[PDB]
RNA sequence: ACUCAACACGGGGAAACUCACCAGGUCCAGACACAAUAAGGAUUGACAGAUUGAGAGCUCUUUCUUGAUUUUGUGGGUGGUGGUGCAUGGCCGUUCUUAGUUGGUGGAGUGAUUUGUCUGCUUAAUUGCGAUAACGAACGAGACCUUAACCUACUAAAUAGUGGUGCUAGCAUUUGCUGGUUAUCCACUUCUUAGAGGGACUAUCGGUUUCAAGCCGAUGGAAGUUUGAGGCAAUAACAGGUCUGUGAUGCCCUUAGACGUUCUGGGCCGCACGCGCGCUACACUGACGGAGCCAGCGAGUCUAACCUUGGCCGAGAGGUCUUGGUAAUCUUGUGAAACUCCGUCGUGCUGGGGAUAGAGCAUUGUAAUUAUUGCUCUUCAACGAGGAAUUCCUAGUAAGCGCAAGUCAUCAGC
């Protein structure tokens, strides 16, 4: 197979995966997927939140999903090797925002209740900006589009796809479906890889107080 | 065949049809009231903490 | 058996042009350390995958058009070296998302 | 037109109050000194604070 | 109850949502446009220019 | 759905084995990728199965994606007259 | 779908499929639970006729096959290119890619709120200068990112390319000049590739203005119209479009004589006519014939029939025997078209124009009839520069000109 055609097969393995994962892992809290292709074997890294029981029971209920990956996409028991990890800055993931927002959503906790509460549970945790956005049908007939902003966070230009994480969920309800928009800014500061800032800050260093006049003074 | 269309009901686009309209209950039941902000936004405060203390405790 | 030297051929695909230099730069530099005769790694032209979709799902509004690109990054290095080397070589770079094809030279 | 945003005509006057002893009326080495003393991300940008500053300095 | 299905657009269907209509073959896709522009990025077809 | 009890017993076996079964969403594939019977006979099977708690679905990609659940390990068990001991391959060390 | 913001748009180039429509025929793919019915068979099946377009046991004739799966009622599901985009999500279009938007501290006002966010000049720009009860900031603009133009400077390369040599053919004697042999080979990296970095900031000078922002001239420079082109694109809105992209979805309708699904055939193309985007033309700056002969972006098959070279058959369309290529390697130097030369015509609906139409021969496909398409001969219409109107457009741009891709078995005036 060709390299144009098998770079691109790799894309839609990828893509496949990751759609297959958030509809199955949707109360394990599931934060996306990355895969390392190797040799012999392909390793997956499952990010997820609730990594306690995702796992379980010495595994009982949770290699289903290599077993479900092995039959699919025609792999060997031997070859693919998932992994569950613990995922890090809870507030920071977009995707777990969005999911977190559902779930409040679901038990019946109040719009404002709920969206003001994920919006200061990211803004508390590193956060430079977030912003909430819920439109549809809430027991009024007529839909409405409410945004919950705070902060500080771009909108244009190559530095939206370094910072700012966007995600959005589809959550299901009595009356129609309703829909929600987790944009996050993340502090430049808090890099780790690529650039630490916006292109636009500049930064000056301040002079050190030179004395005048002076001798000679010669040394040796 | 000369006739042209005869629009397509856009000149009563904006005036609804149902007859049917949103009291200001069912609006403020659905996407809160505002007049108790301050009960909904303190809470927020409350659900927001507590999720915080259980993200600490995981040594 | 093992001390004979093979002409082989190391092709590095990738869409991501970092890792793909790093795995390139660190064969080169361990091909060096262990004094093989390297071609060093030649650059092949980068396969601009482009797909044009209309933006909207449906009939409606301006005939606006997106372009989506995929950039395929292709290299090669020709190396001399026994067979030990070259297993050790190939299996100390894998970096995720650079694709590694060995290619024995039979003429 | 070439009319220059605030980001190039705010550091100017912030590099030159700070260094109107160093820098010149000579663009070539005013950009060369705005790579040590100031950290620019960007390249072009840089060119466009030199440059301006060396129009300020002009003036003085 | 089958007729032949061997060419045209009653064999190929979106792997996706299984829509007969405006698929992309090209490299071996076949999403149909609206799936594309949901899965572009995540497949690895990025906007630039 | 009337359903041969031969197939349907390979259907049976074959989850229990496995724990875990893929089916495409195509009813007029003339033989299942992994089981030795109709697609229509598995996509059938398991969705009875399922609407008794027996099995969980999801569906993806115009993928079926069934795994046995707890109540359905002890319904299969039952079917099939196995003695205890035998388990499905989902608990063999998952890890995934 | 119906002003801009419907009408070569739904990636909508429909022979079947697609497919929703029409005439007809199957299958249930009717989960589950309960009872009925019940193994002295609940219930599937099927030759030959009959029946039907049909080798659909659908139904009928008839008498086997099968062994509890189901059938039959009752609730209750499932599916739906059924309805409502004025119940919704997402996405996209538009206002607007215009220049717009907001808060901190201070001032004004009992307050809603306001000033900041402005007379003027300037900018592509709320871009800036300056004025100044405001001061200093943020989002948007800009910066950024991708791309295109320079870098005898680096980094290397037969999957790029050159110069001698190995070699070998002809012309010519003067060593030559012009070509084969892609790793027989050596050496370079200018051209080619792409990886780091550099380069432009209106540089420098002269004018002209609140001698401010700027603007204009001239010289260097690869480049001096935001360096050229895009991408991304605020606060918001609209009852804009989409339930016919979606196993995104509320409710309603329908659910075995189905609006589920599938098979056969038809239809979407049907023609007194009105409108929109286009292609080809009206000729002499042109048509026609020979000859010359130069691109760039592309794409391409492993268990699939993909791009096709070369040879041979054919007037041509094509056929046919092999081969390279999973691709900077082979197709392909895509020897593209206009154009370039030398011929032929001579102002006449002409040799301009190629509609309509007849006959034949191929190609794709289960199927070409309501011509799929191509090719050969024949037929040779309107149209002599287009009324009232009205669109697009400022530099490698307009316009002329063809090529690849998408769709694609086949079919481009898109
Ligand atoms: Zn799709």
């Amino acid at each position: 197979i060709s390299k144009k055609r098998k770079l691109v097969a790799d894309g839609v393995f990828y893509a496949e995966l990751n759609e297959f994962f958030t509809r199955e892992l949707a109360e394990e809290g599931y934060s996306g997927v990355e895969v390392r292709v190797t040799p012999t074997k392909t390793e997956v890294i499952i990010r997820a939140t609730r990594t306690q029981d995702v796992l379980g029971e010495n595994g009982r209920r949770i290699n289903e999903l290599t077993l479900l990956v092995q039959k699919r996409f025609k792999y060997a028991p031997g070859t693919i090797v998932l992994y569950a990890e613990r995922v890090q800055d809870r507030g920071l993931s977009a995707v777990a925002q969005a999911e977190s927002m559902k779930f409040k959503l679901l038990n019946g906790l109040a719009i404002r209740r709920a969206a003001y509460g994920v919006v200061r549970y990211v803004m508390e945790s590193g956060a430079k900006g977030c912003e909430v956005v819920v439109s549809g049908k809430l027991r009024a007939a007529r839909a409405k589009a409410m945004k919950f902003a705070d902060g500080f966070l771009i909108h244009s230009g190559q530095p939206v796809n370094d910072f700012i994480d966007t995600a959005t969920r589809h959550v299901l309800m009595r009356q129609g479906v309703l829909g929600i928009k987790v944009k996050i800014m993340r502090d430049p500061a808090k890099s780790r890889t690529g650039p630490k800032a916006l292109p636009d800050a500049v930064t000056i260093i301040e002079p050190k107080e030179e004395e005048p006049i002076l001798a000679p003074s010669v040394k040796d | 065949a000369t006739t042209k269309k005869s629009n397509t009901r856009r000149a009563t686009d904006r005036h609804s049809r149902t007859g049917k309209t949103d009291t200001k209950k069912k609006v403020n039941q659905g996407w809160g009231d505002d007049k108790k902000e301050l009960s909904a936004e303190k809470e927020a405060q409350a659900d927001a903490a507590a999720e915080i203390a259980e993200d600490a405790a995981e040594a | 058996q093992q001390q004979q030297i093979i002409k082989i051929r190391i092709t590095l695909t990738s869409t991501k042009v970092k890792q793909l230099e790093n795995v390139s730069s660190n064969i080169v530099k361990n091909a060096e350390q262990h004094n093989l005769v390297k071609k060093g790694p030649v650059r092949l032209p980068t396969k601009v995958l482009k797909i044009s979709t209309r933006k909207t799902p449906n009939g409606e509004g301006s005939k606006t058009w997106e372009t989506y690109e995929m950039r395929i990054h292709k290299r090669y290095i020709d190396l001399e070296a026994p067979v030990q080397i070259v297993k050790r070589i190939t299996q100390i770079t894998i970096e995720p998302g650079v694709d590694v094809e060995v290619v024995v030279a039979s003429n | 037109g070439r009319v220059r945003t605030k980001t190039v005509k705010r550091a100017s006057k912030a590099l030159i109050e700070r260094y109107y002893p160093k820098l010149t009326l000579d663009f070539q080495t005013n950009k060369r000194l705005c790579d040590e003393i100031a950290t620019i991300q960007s390249k072009r940008l840089r060119n466009k604070i030199a440059g301006y500053t060396t129009h300020l300095m002009k003036r003085i | 109850f089958s007729h032949p299905r061997r060419y045209g657009k009653g064999s190929r269907q979106c792997r996706v949502c299984s829509s007969h209509t405006g698929l992309i073959r090209k490299y071996g896709l076949n999403i149909c446009r609206q799936c594309f522009r949901e899965k572009a990025n995540d497949i690895g077809f990025n906007k630039f220019r | 759905m009337l359903m041969p009890k031969e197939d349907r017993n390979k259907i049976h076996q074959y989850l229990f084995q496995e724990g875990v079964v893929v089916a495409k969403k195509d009813f007029n594939q003339a033989k299942h990728e992994e089981i030795d019977t109709k697609n229509l006979y598995v996509i059938k099977a398991l969705q009875s199965l399922t609407s008794k708690g027996y099995v969980k679905t999801q569906f993806s990609w115009q993928y079926y994606y069934y795994t046995l659940t707890e109540e359905g390990v002890e319904y299969l068990r039952e079917y099939l007259n196995l003695p205890e001991h035998i388990v499905p391959a989902t608990y063999i060390q998952e890890r995934n």
